[PDB]
RNA sequence: GCUCGCUUCG
DNA sequence: TCCAATTTTAGTATATGTGCGTTCGAAGCGAGCACGGTGTTTCGTCCTTTC
DNA sequence: GAAAGGACGAAACACCGTGCTCGCTTCGAACGCACATATACTAAAATTGGA
């Protein structure tokens, strides 16, 4: 995971510091470990260390356990430093499902990590009080209201909570608190009655004290999971095959879990009870949907059941099996064209074949067909059987046969994709590093006008700044604008097939 | 005006830290890039290739041709070491027991070691204390071995380790399908079934269903390898500083400079002698320009696969020319010394050049009896005295005896043979030049190597050693005649 | 070298070395072995424990930490050959105070 | 180790190497310091 | 045919250009069909059947086509749409029919129909060290370093 | 037999295939002027810890002038253990 | 000059 | 529900095919050094026909 | 007895494959001794079945 490291400790140094991203590496690479060794080993301050920790448990990046002697350790989660590369995703789905305000929401919980809800909804009122303006003041109820509705559809969940120390063994204190995780409480809102009007910022005792909120990555992580199987199913048979999986997947998200081969079984009436009536459809309509998408060689949905009219359940682990099929296949076609894509594709359907099959059945000629299968085995996208006529294994007396083994090549997809990112963040910081000269000219050029912007603001300030040397330069600002945001579109889009990639590798293992 | 920079520093050696080089370090290490099997060019001048074997960018290894790297002659030049790429990578022979190992200790799928996470934390602990010595690194590797092998599943992703064994020659077979004799599991019956195009097409497949294990050829390894996490890389009792776990397979040959490949220009005839590494590497770069043609031309998987294997072998030949498993068809014709030849044995650099080697200003005679001289003295011939020189420091005490040594000259038994001065280092001849005028500038701090006189420490020993006493420190006394004369009594110690 | 047809000198074998420690003469040791028969300065990175050239050193490209060494010339050749076979010996270079 | 400090080309800690020798030059620890005037 | 001739050998010489021509008429065809398939907008059922070709049907277009000389036999075209197949732009169903017009397959009829692709291309290949063939040779500290990569300076400059 | 190179292989070998040209609309610029937003608001962020500069050559009358100011946030120290209050 | 073999020497 | 039999499950304990060693040196010589299999370019020398 | 234009052949670079004309093919260990890895298999623990 070396490649998880660097990713980790780039977004670590980017995001925190340096003397934060020091521990947060040896965290990673070393594990669970006390303080006083981490200390050691880092070669810093105490204080500095002390610091790193608070500040990485605030975030939920690290957490902190008790072991023999009552000396506790703490152990980083790789996986949420990964997930932190995914807020502009969360905060831009936050912004499609919901208004502006849980918007803000959702960023105030990501950027904090753990709050309070009178505090957020006070910043978010302080927030929003800049969006509008004629005196317009921003009420605690309309904010208090979404982040109910936020937290009933589980986007928000409570940050796991200390236990009473007076009944729970009442006595000397433990040198960690040991927060246990209750889910009677999870997603239970405390009522607060103040209100208040946040301030304009003119710049001229907690009722939910104790109780704190973070956002529910795993809810995200579902509600991409079902964006991109409708968009699946949508780009496969019709938009109306889309509405009814989204439907489907929309009843289904409260009665299951995050993990499960097998979602609850719908039956055909409730599924056209639950349909919006925007759709001018009929029983029999649906009927025909449901039995087609049963007989699709992809095996989106199933039937499993009779009872109840048409009884339909859907396929999650198929589906994003095949989602990770398009992606393997898809990289495939794009790195080495669409010959090695059709070659991909025969080896995928046809589990052992062998090169002349391969020439037969894809109908590619000699001297290229070859080629590209070894240059497929030299980038492991597949793997060969090597089946013995005896034990020792002599290359003149076996047959290989070619077989792609779909978990290993996404893991080497998804690793390659961590190392990407990772170079194209170090791309950026260098065009960022290098530049800093030029950058730090055109801050100090337009602090100029930024300063005194209306108190003793003369106008023969406005015709001199341009006059020095920075407007041929304004050239270089510009590619390098438009350099870093292009690299951080790449950055964002390579995400997705990150989401893609980790779902698929979660949900195929089973962690006994 | 001036910066302050240190000139030399009397540095000591603390500690030598033995690791591993990823390929992006060879290749970082490395100045140029061998990419031709020749040797010498076509003219008649028969120089080094360019970018080639034996090229003088390397080092250089004749005392005519000075390395081009570094503007300096033979005596001066320390080499230059260069990379090679490999077309297919190839399992490390030192450390293919090594990747077998840890191919058991870790997982096939998710690449994560077999271990819980009490079991983690309880190696990790155990780990975490101060003086760890080497014997108890291994027993804790094998200690991690043993609980790692105990096990089958995974507890991180769920899949199916079966064991992990060497097949033939430099290669690995994971029995993940292995036959169950209880009701068999939906994953090997889907495996056997997913044949049905390759028995359509070709029959014989059907009866070798069986015994269709996996086969984790270096491609495989090292993608396996490249994605182990860093957590696991202490549980795996490597250190993470020293190296990884991409750099057991390698994929960049380091040619060493010409300093340890010597090559003799034999004028005699119309060829050159050079060492088996020289061969060897030409060989290699010779299966690798193959492996690309066939590549482009689009050959059979069974010959590329044959070729890759002979890649293999070559490699470790070159690093160790004596193994075990060879094939007869694929064995080599004639003997070649590799690394490990080079070091081991009574000739090895360790026993050969490192414990015991020669040096110089020593002589060997045979022994007369003499009982004339004392216990402690041994007589030295006038024709080795002259030849054996001890160089003496001019200091305010003999003076005027290191002049009237200089004065004699080196054909006068008592006398010198070359005079160093303090100031320069170039030394100066007394056989020629005014000997005279020397002699009257001779400086204090100046190193005069004169003749072994009488009074000299020297020590006298037999080569077949039994105890300490067969090599003593005697006072040399010069005798005209031609042997070493020593008093009989100490003739019991030498035997 | 080794024949006197060759012009060359003894050689102090193990027993000698054996009977060399035994006496505990170190200094004489050292001037036989090192001084006498392979002497040579090498010049070592502090930073990467690799060998230099010309107080230079090719890997990390700069020469602020190259030191110079007083060493073997058979143990430079060993080195140089363990390099060749992947077991990187890193030098870690002190004062000798 | 002897093997080691063999190899290497550096004297043994064995035999003579044990021990460190010290100079008996006319000398003064802590000499005198110049005192500042400024501070 | 196995081991002498064949409709794509000429003179112990592959076409490609004629296999090519094949495929592409092929996917005109089929897309035209499912095009037409979709703009009838009769009933979703109607309009799959209506995209759906056989291969005789596709095999008798082609014969109308006579883009070459050789004959080429409905095998030929089936092969031809297996390897469109392969290409991931169109789709085939057996259907259950006893006889008909066909008549090739016993009771069992292969429909061919022009499908997009599931996905557009990833973000994956849209960045130059995606689609780089020395990929693993790169390195921070390096000749090969993303700081001095002449293939991302020429796509940024592009 | 294969031919011999005299010189070695391009450092970046040149490719036909190019990279597919990046998702465009709104969203995706949204999402992209968000992350830059997140990167220039969270260095501000008290929880963006710098390096402590050290080693102040003198102290001048200006230091009041050039003190740098910036709140801090204070840690729940009920659910962070002991070990980590300053 | 490298290697190997024989041969002697104590 | 409880005592007896079947299985499995690992550990242990006796083999049998591997890899590693086998004194210090010193001095001479005789040999051969990677090549060879033949396909092709070049040069020369000599079967008859000409003075 | 000297000569010449054309012809053959003999010798030396040199491209290709891999030290053996074909595909075969042996013997002997060199001798001890500490690691082992395969098998094998023994016994007991555990749980299913009959009374
Ligand atoms: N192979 C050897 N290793 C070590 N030393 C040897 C060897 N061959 C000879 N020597 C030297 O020669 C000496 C052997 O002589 P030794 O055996 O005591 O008398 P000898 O040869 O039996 O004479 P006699 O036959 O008794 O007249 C001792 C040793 O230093
Ligand atoms: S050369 Fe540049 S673009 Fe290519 S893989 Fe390396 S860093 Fe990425
Ligand atoms: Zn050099
Ligand atoms: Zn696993
Ligand atoms: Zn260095």
């Amino acid at each position: 995971t070396q490649a998880e490291i660097k990713l980790c400790s780039l977004l670590l140094q980017e995001h925190f510091g340096e003397i934060v991203e020091k521990i947060g590496v040896h965290l990673i690479r070393t594990g669970s470990q006390p303080l006083r060794v981490i200390a050691h080993d880092t070669g810093t301050s105490l204080d500095q260390v002390k610091k790193a920790l608070c500040v990485l448990v605030q975030h939920n990046l690290v957490s902190y356990q008790v072991h023999k002697r009552g000396v506790v350790e703490y152990e980083a989660q790789c996986s949420r430093v990964l997930r932190m590369l995914r807020y502009p995703r969360y905060i831009y789905t936050t912004k499609t499902l919901y208004s502006d305000t849980g918007e803000l929401i959702v960023e105030e919980l990501l950027l904090n990590g753990k709050l309070t809800m009178s505090a957020v909804v006070k910043k978010v009122a302080d927030r929003l009080t800049e969006t509008m303006e004629d005196g317009k003041t921003m009420d605690y109820a309309e904010v208090s209201n979404t982040f109910v509705r936020l937290a009933d559809t589980h986007f928000v969940q409570r940050c796991p909570s200390v236990p009473t120390t007076e009944n729970s063994d009442p006595g000397p204190p433990p040198p960690a608190p040991t927060l246990v995780i209750n889910e009677k409480d999870m997603y239970l809102v405390p009522k607060l009655s103040l209100i208040g009007k946040g301030k304009r910022r003119r710049s001229s005792p907690i009722p939910d004290d104790g109780i704190y909120w973070q956002a529910n990555l795993d809810r995200f992580h579902q509600h991409f999971r079902d964006q991109a199987i409708v968009s699946a199913v949508a780009n496969r048979m019709d938009q109306t095959s889309s509405e009814i999986v989204r439907t489907m997947l929309r009843m289904s998200e409260i009665t299951t879990s995050s993990s499960a081969p097998f979602t609850q079984p719908l039956s055909s009436n409730e599924i056209f009870r639950s349909l919006p009536v925007g759709y001018n459809i009929s029983k029999q309509v649906l009927d025909q949907y449901l039995t087609l998408l049963a007989d699709d060689p992809l095996e989106f949905v199933g039937k499993s059941g009779d009872s109840g009219g048409g009884m339909y359940v859907i396929n999650l682990h198929k589906a994003l099996a095949s989602l990770a099929t398009a992606t393997l296949e898809s990289v495939v076609q794009e790195r080495f064209g669409s010959r090695c894509a059709r070659i991909f594709r025969l080896v995928l359907q046809k589990k052992h074949i062998e090169q002349k099959q391969v020439e037969d059945f894809a109908m590619i000629p000699a001297k290229e067909a070859k080629d590209m299968l070894y240059k497929m085995l030299s980038e492991n996208f597949m793997s060969l059987q090597e089946i013995p006529k005896t034990p020792d294994h002599a290359p003149s007396r076996t047959f290989y046969l070619y077989t792609v083994n779909i978990l290993s090549a996404a893991r080497m997809l998804l690793h390659r994709c961590y190392k990407s990112i990772a170079n194209l963040i170090e791309r950026r910081q260098f065009e960022t590093k290098e530049n800093k000269r030029l950058l730090e000219k055109s801050q100090r050029v337009e602090a100029i006008i930024a300063s005194m912007q209306a108190t003793g603001a003369e106008e023969a300030q406005l015709q001199e700044i341009e006059e020095m040397i920075t407007a041929p330069e304004r050239q270089q600002l510009e590619t390098l604008k438009r350099n870093v945001n292009k690299l951080d579109a790449s950055e964002i889009q390579v995400d997705e097939t990150i989401f893609l990639l980790e779902s698929y590798i979660e949900c195929t293992m089973k962690r006994q | 005006k001036e910066q302050f920079r240190e000139t030399d520093v009397a540095k000591k050696i603390s500690h030598i830290c033995f690791g591993m080089k990823s390929p992006e370090e060879m290749r970082q290490q490395a100045h140029i890039q061998v990419v031709s099997k020749n040797l010498y060019s076509q003219d008649n001048q028969h120089a080094p290739l360019l970018y080639g074997v034996l090229d003088h960018r390397m080092g250089t290894s004749e005392k005519d041709r000075p390395c081009e790297t570094c503007g300096k002659n033979l005596a001066d030049c320390l080499g230059h070491y260069g990379y090679i790429d490999l077309e297919l990578p190839c399992f490390h022979v030192g450390y293919f027991r090594a990747v077998i190992g840890i191919l058991q200790m870790i997982c096939k799928t998710c690449c994560h070691i077999m271990l819980s996470q009490e079991e983690k934390k309880q190696f990790l602990d155990y780990l975490k204390r101060p003086g760890l010595t080497y014997l108890q690194k291994r027993g804790l590797k094998k200690k991690i071995s043993d609980k790692c092998r105990k096990k089958n599943i995974c507890h991180h992703c769920g899949a199916f380790n079966g064991t992990v064994k060497k097949c033939g020659l430099l290669k690995i077979i994971h029995e993940k399908y292995k036959t169950n004799k209880k009701v068999v599991d939906p994953i090997v019956s889907n495996f056997l079934q997913s044949f049905e195009t390759a028995i359509e097409h070709n029959k014989e497949v059907e009866p070798l269903l069986g015994r269709a294990q996996e086969n984790l050829n270096p491609l495989v390894v090292l993608n396996l390898f490249k994605r182990i996490p860093a957590e696991d890389v202490p549980l795996l009792l490597m250190n993470p500083e020293a190296g990884k776990p991409s750099d057991l397979i390698l994929t960049r040959l380091l040619v060493p400079p010409l300093c340890i490949r010597p090559s003799v220009v034999s004028d005699l005839k119309s060829g050159t002698n050079e060492d088996d590494l020289t061969m060897k590497l030409t060989e290699i770069i010779f299966l690798n320009d193959v492996i690309k043609k066939h590549r482009i031309s689009g050959a059979k998987t069974q010959m590329i696969m044959e070729d890759w294997d002979f890649l293999q072998l070559q490699c470790a030949l070159y690093i160790n020319s004596e193994l075990s498993g060879i094939p007869l068809n694929m064995a080599p014709k004639k003997w070649t010394r590799g690394f490990v030849q080079r070091l081991k044995g009574k000739q090895g650099r360790f026993r050969g050049n490192l414990s015991g080697k020669r040096v110089d200003f020593s002589g060997r005679t045979v022994i007369s009896p003499d009982p004339n001289l004392r216990i402690d003295e041994v007589a030295v011939p006038v024709h080795v005295a002259k030849i054996l020189t001890f160089p003496e420091k001019v200091n305010k005490a003999n003076i005027n005896f290191l002049r009237k040594l200089v004065q004699n000259g080196p054909e006068v038994h008592p006398g010198a043979n070359f005079i160093q001065q303090r100031h320069t280092q170039m030394k100066r001849f007394l056989k020629y030049g005014n000997r005279e005028k020397m002699a009257q500038e001779l400086k204090y701090g100046d190193i005069v190597e004169r003749h072994l006189i009488d009074g000299d420490v020297v020590l006298f020993n037999r080569q077949p050693s039994l105890h300490k006493l067969s090599i003593m420190a005697h006072l040399a006394r010069v005798k005209p005649h031609r042997t070493f004369r020593f008093n009989e009594c100490v003739c019991t110690p030498y035997n | 070298t080794e024949g006197r047809s060759r012009d060359g000198g003894l050689r102090l074998g193990e027993m000698e070395r054996d009977c060399l420690i035994g006496y505990g003469a170190s200094m004489l040791l050292l001037e036989r072995l090192m001084i006498s028969s392979d002497a040579f300065e090498v010049d070592v990175c502090g930073q990467c424990g690799l060998l230099g050239y010309s107080g230079w050193c090719h890997y990390c490209k700069s020469s602020c930490h190259v030191s110079s060494l007083r060493i073997p010339y058979a143990c430079k050749l060993l080195f140089q050959e363990l390099q060749s076979m992947n077991i990187i010996p890193r030098l870690k270079l002190s004062k000798y105070n | 180790g002897v093997s080691e400090c063999i190899i290497m080309g550096i004297p043994m800690n064995i035999g003579t190497g044990l021990f460190k020798l010290l100079h008996k030059a006319d000398r003064d620890p802590n000499p005198p310091k110049r005192p500042l005037i400024f501070d | 045919r196995s081991v002498t001739g064949g409709a794509w050998y000429s003179d112990q010489d592959f076409e490609s250009e004629f296999v090519e021509v094949l495929n592409q008429q092929c996917f005109k065809f089929l897309q035209s069909k499912a095009e037409t398939a979709r703009e009838s907008k009769q009933n979703p059922m109607i309009q799959r059947n209506s995209s759906f070709a056989s291969s005789h049907e596709v095999w008798k277009y082609i014969c109308e086509l006579g883009i070459s000389k050789v004959e080429l036999s409905m095998e030929d075209i089936e092969t031809i749409l297996n390897t469109l197949i392969y290409d991931g732009k169109v789709e085939m169903t057996i259907i259950a029919a006893k006889e008909g017009t066909v008549g090739s397959v016993d009771g069992h009829m292969k429909l061919y129909r022009a499908v997009n692709p599931i996905i557009p291309p990833t973000g994956l290949v849209r960045a130059p060290c995606g689609l780089c063939p020395v990929f693993d040779d790169c390195h921070e500290g390096g000749e090969i370093s993303p700081s001095n990569c002449i293939y991302m300076t020429e796509w940024l400059e592009f | 037999l294969p031919d011999v190179v005299l010189k070695p292989p391009p450092l970046f070998p040149d490719t036909d295939y190019k990279p597919v040209p990046l998702k465009t609309g709104e969203g995706e610029e949204y999402m992209l002027a968000l992350k830059q937003e997140l990167r220039e608001t969270m260095k501000r962020m008290p929880y963006f810890i710098e390096t402590p500069e050290e080693r102040q050559d003198i102290e001048r009358y200006s230091k009041r002038y050039m003190k740098v100011y910036k709140e801090e946030w204070i840690p729940d120290w009920r659910r962070l253990p002991r070990e980590m209050m300053p």
